[PDB]
RNA sequence: UUUUUUUU
RNA sequence: UUUUUU
RNA sequence: UUUUUUUUUUU
């Protein structure tokens, strides 16, 4: 379940499926009080972050 | 919650919803109506042509 | 002489099996493939496809999501799909021609078969995620190997027994990747039961 | 007709013939001109007017990170159009604030524009439209197929006559070449050298195979990725002429309704100016 | 005595670094993403 | 020998090489032109990409030719 | 180094040599196949093919090729899943109890909690075909929400939405309860199918079935025919085993005519 | 539908 | 060199 | 018995 949330996040923000792009939402925050939910989260983030930038782009040694 | 059972038939796989993908709907159209042919389906044949 | 109408009792264990003279008999069974070749061809182009365009909107994941398949199954797709396409675009050789051992040869054949009695499945029909079930997976599933034994024992009491001892895990040594070059490769062993780790 | 399918009935010309594959139009420069291409990138620059522009960033100027330039051979990046549209110059809309308000949108607007390509690089049809399309490739396809069986006798039974043209004409030169003389052969035995039972056999499966192999959209070596192509990247035009000029080029004067329609007719004209063989 | 980590292994990660949880900031399109966990009614 | 293993695994500090640092000076500027040499190659399949072509023939014999990258 | 065996040498599918049987000579007969089921899921054509137009018109189905790619869409299989529906949950149908003693029998019967796949069947918001009409489980409903909504709904969904039908029948769930109802109407129509009892269901139809001494004999040879776990495996190298076939090709059509050589050219200067 | 069944 | 054949 | 991998319980 994290995951989803985590990925819908940035789509919203980019608004990739919009023909018009009307740029009005440009905050988008999650609050938990649950701990060890909370730590999962971060993880979900991470992973989030992977694959869209380029600055965090990794690959293999053998194929690099 | 709970009371006598009585045997009845559903078809919970083949229902269409508002959050199902296009293709799954017309996936699922053509598969019920195959299980529901009386002629057809439920038959045997040994050659492939009508012969 | 005794109440238990479920379906995971010492009798209706292993349910649809021979237990008797029976066992000799022969019986036909239906033959097993894989989900990855019975779905339609023509999907697995635009599964490819999508893969190939966006990684990032059409992860691994998300993909295999809608068209209900799981996260191994969709990889073998689009690296089956790649190379197929990769010798008829560069006029190699023609994908009937091609070399391969003779465990794919007769699944090739099985696949046509499916298709021709029954027909290519439009959509995958399998989940996700695995979910825990009783069932029957083969001669180790129904065996505790921790305490070596088939038949438990326990006293029978109203007050509370005393718990039983829980085991500890194995300690193994492993490796890890430190330092990559294309002229070395260095590598550290890891040793857990040394105490000092400095 | 081919002059040697000269006697074809009216029931079997469409199956040889195969109809045009009803609105498939591709992308890809193998089957594309000069004066094509130009044309379509030029009716959608029109929409708005412009005479003074400013260099773009996406060409050379200094390479120093790999997301501005060529990308990777991808079978989605491999049609000439783009291209012709990153390099492009950024155009403005047509003193104090009618040009300080001019310029500021144009600068902020490049910045975003240049980081669009940055992290996504798909922004064309949603999931739902892209699928809408392919349930009606489908479909289209199917029909075919039904057709065929259907006529299954009728196409096999034609494709008898066929044969019998060509190995009768084929076989007598072979005997002539080798053989010396048909003149001393029994007249019982003449028919059958002629026409045997083999070549006759063997020339009409192949003959009626021949026939077959039409509908040759939904090839696996490349044909399936052909309509992909060319239907997502119609939006992805629209989308950036539109980033160009976001708050630049209308006081939101239209409702959705209006809005809607306005992209309908748009894709139309597009559609006829790149699928045409004057 | 082979069950738990000595005193060494927890000293290293005092050092290490290892002993606001994210932000995903995109520059243009979105300004941030904080994933901070905390009462909202607190 | 085993210093030098252990100077590249990061263990020791990297131990000089046979007749020292200072005395190398024309493996500086031989160096040199290797890397331009690798920079300017990546220039000329840059534009390869745009127009990529399985096949290709030549004017010699309209002989096959096929290209592929590793 | 291993070379030949040293033994008995027995057969694979386990026969017994002498005349007037399958096996003459003592050898292992590894290669022969015809003695071990196996099945056929494909398809024969004939030798020849009368008609003159080239056609596949001897193209015939496998006895087992039908059993063998079975379609879980049949329809004579949901009226027996649906009989037996009834039958399986009767443990809680007739428990008169509490709520404790009933949930504990429907756990059992069907595992579902949280974050796993439950069926439904049993929960206050859930469809199921009773006997005779009874009203909906509202006892879970809070008391606070519902006394203050019967009052802003208005008389339109207080006596004609749901009201209008939640006394109609005599009988009831959880008891009674007047005051608290649900003034919206939502219809909690709909289920979910079993995992378990329709996996059985299913794989029923792959294992149906359609002086001389008093007791029947066991030979040794049917053990074999069918289970192939008993059966002595393989040790002759694959290059040999391959080759054996290929020796078959030109070596087995010789001798069939060189036994009717003999015997057609007899009838002809004698017979 | 590929010199497929088919075998130095 | 023949026969069969989505 | 894995095209772009030197990784892969390949079967």
């Amino acid at each position: 379940a994290a995951e989803i949330l985590v990925e819908s996040a940035v789509e919203q923000l980019l608004q990739v499926d919009a023909v018009d792009p009307n740029y009005t939402l440009r905050k988008i925050t999650f609050v938990d009080r649950d701990a060890t939910n909370a730590a999962l989260l971060a993880e979900a983030a991470q992973a989030a972050k992977r694959a869209w930038l380029p600055e965090h782009q990794v690959v293999p040694a053998p194929v690099y | 919650a709970i009371d006598e059972v009585i045997p009845e038939e559903i078809r919970p796989e083949f229902t269409p919803y508002t959050w199902k993908s296009p293709l799954q709907k017309w996936a699922e159209e053509l598969k019920r109506k195959r299980l529901t042919s009386h002629n057809v389906y439920e038959t045997e044949v040994f050659l492939h042509p009508p012969a | 002489q005794n109440r238990f109408p479920v379906l995971n009792t010492a009798e209706n264990f292993r349910y649809w099996k021979d237990r008797g003279l029976d066992r000799l008999l022969p019986r036909v069974f239906p033959l097993k493939l894989p989900a990855h070749r019975r779905v339609d061809p023509l999907l697995r182009e635009y599964i490819f496809f999508l893969h190939s365009m966006d990684p990032a909107r059409f992860s691994i994941r998300k993909l295999g999501e809608r068209y209900g398949l799981k996260e191994r199954t969709v990889e073998l797709i689009c690296r089956e799909f790649s190379v197929a396409e990769f010798l008829r675009r560069t006029e190699l050789a023609t994908p009937y021609t091609r070399r391969v051992s003779r465990e794919k040869a007769v699944l090739r054949m099985k696949e046509a078969l499916f298709s021709l009695k029954l027909g290519y499945d439009q959509l995958g029909d399998e989940d996700l995620d695995e979910q825990e079930e009783h069932e029957f997976r083969g001669f180790r599933s129904t065996q505790d190997w921790i305490q070596r034994q088939n038949i438990e024992v326990e006293m029978m009491s109203a007050f509370p027994l005393p718990a039983k001892r829980n085991p500890l895990p194995k300690r193994v040594d492993v490796d890890v990747t430190v330092h990559n070059t294309p002229k070395l490769k260095v590598m550290n062993w890891i040793d857990p039961n040394d105490k000092v780790v400095f | 007709l081919p002059p040697q399918w000269w006697d074809c009935p009216e029931a079997l010309v469409e199956f040889l013939l195969p109809p045009p594959v009803e609105n498939f139009f591709s992308v890809d420069g193998a089957d594309l001109d000069r004066g094509r291409v130009e044309a379509v990138i030029r009716r959608v620059y029109t929409h708005s007017k412009a005479d003074l522009a400013a260099p773009a960033e996406p060409s050379a100027w200094s390479s120093d990170t790999a997301s501005a330039t060529g990308d990777a051979p991808a079978p989605w990046l491999q049609y000439p159009e783009p291209n012709a549209l990153w390099p492009n110059p950024l155009l403005h809309n047509h003193e104090a604030d009618a040009a300080a308000l001019e310029a500021k949108q144009l600068r902020m607007n490049k910045h975003r524009l240049e980081h669009l390509w940055k992290f996504a690089r798909s922004y064309g049809m949603s999931w739902d439209a892209l699928d809408e399309v392919y349930i009606r490739f489908v479909q289209l396809k199917r029909s075919r197929e039904a057709q065929w069986e259907a006529k299954r006798g009728e196409i096999l039974q034609y494709a008898a006559v066929v044969a019998a043209r060509e190995v009768r004409e084929k076989r007598k030169k072979e005997i002539e070449e080798a053989g010396m003389d048909l003149a001393s052969v029994q007249p019982e035995h003449r028919e059958q050298m002629l026409l045997p039972r083999s070549l006759y056999r063997k020339q009409t499966r192949r003959l009626f195979f021949e026939w077959r192999r039409s509908y040759l959209a939904p090839w696996r070596p490349g044909g399936l990725q052909k309509l992909m192509k060319a239907v997502v990247t119609m939006r992805m035009l629209q989308r950036e002429t539109r980033e160009r000029f976001l708050f630049l080029d209308e006081e939101r004067s239209k409702r959705r309704e209006e809005r809607e329609e306005e992209q309908a007719r748009l894709e139309e004209e597009l559609v006829t100016l790149l699928q045409r063989q004057a | 005595d082979t069950a738990t980590a000595g005193e060494a292994a927890r000293a290293l990660e005092r050092e290490l670094g290892l002993s606001l949880l994210q932000q995903i900031e995109l520059p243009g399109f979105g300004e941030i993403n904080v994933v901070h966990g905390d009462l909202l009614s607190g | 020998k085993m210093g030098g293993l252990l100077g590249n695994a990061g263990l020791v500090p990297l131990p000089p090489p046979m007749f020292g640092w200072r005395t190398k000076a024309r493996y500086t500027l031989l160096e040199s032109v290797m890397q331009k040499q690798e920079k300017l190659r990546e220039n000329q399949l840059r534009e390869y990409f745009k127009t990529a072509e399985p096949v290709v023939y030549r004017q010699v014999s309209e002989d096959r030719d096929d290209v592929e990258q590793e | 180094p291993r070379g030949s065996h040293r033994g008995g040498v027995f057969p694979v599918s386990g026969l017994t040599w002498g005349m007037n049987r399958p096996y003459l000579k003592r050898g292992l007969y590894q290669h022969r196949r015809d003695h071990i089921f196996t099945p056929r899921w494909g398809t024969r054509t004939a030798n020849f093919n009368p008609s003159a137009l080239p056609d596949g018109s001897t193209r015939r189905w496998e006895n087992d090729a039908f059993k063998a790619w079975p379609l879980y869409g049949l329809p004579h299989h949901v009226k027996l899943y649906a009989v037996n529906e009834a039958r399986y949950l009767v443990p809680a149908a007739r428990c008169t109890a509490g709520p404790e003693i009933t949930q504990y029998i429907l756990n059992q019967l069907d595992p579902g909690g949280a974050g796993r796949n439950c069926s439904g069947i049993g929960r206050p918001d859930v469809r199921l075909p009773l006997a005779k009409p009874a009203a909906p489980s509202t006892t879970h409903l809070p008391r606070h929400l519902v006394q203050i909504a019967r009052h802003v709904m208005g008389e339109a969904g207080e006596k004609v939405r749901r009201k209008a039908l939640s006394f109609a029948s005599t009988l009831s769930d959880q008891g009674f309860s007047p005051d608290v109802f649900d003034p919206f109407g939502t219809p909690l129509s709909e289920r979910s199918r079993i995992k378990r009892l329709y996996n059985l269901v299913c794989e029923a139809d792959s294992w149906r079935v359609k002086k001389a001494a008093l007791v029947r004999d066991l030979p040794l040879a049917e053990i074999l025919y069918s289970r192939h776990t008993h059966r002595l495996q393989s040790r002759r190298h694959p290059f040999w085993i391959d080759m054996g076939y290929k020796k078959r090709i030109v070596r087995i059509p010789y001798l069939y005519r060189r036994r009717v050589a003999k015997e057609e050219a007899q009838e002809r200067e004698f017979g």
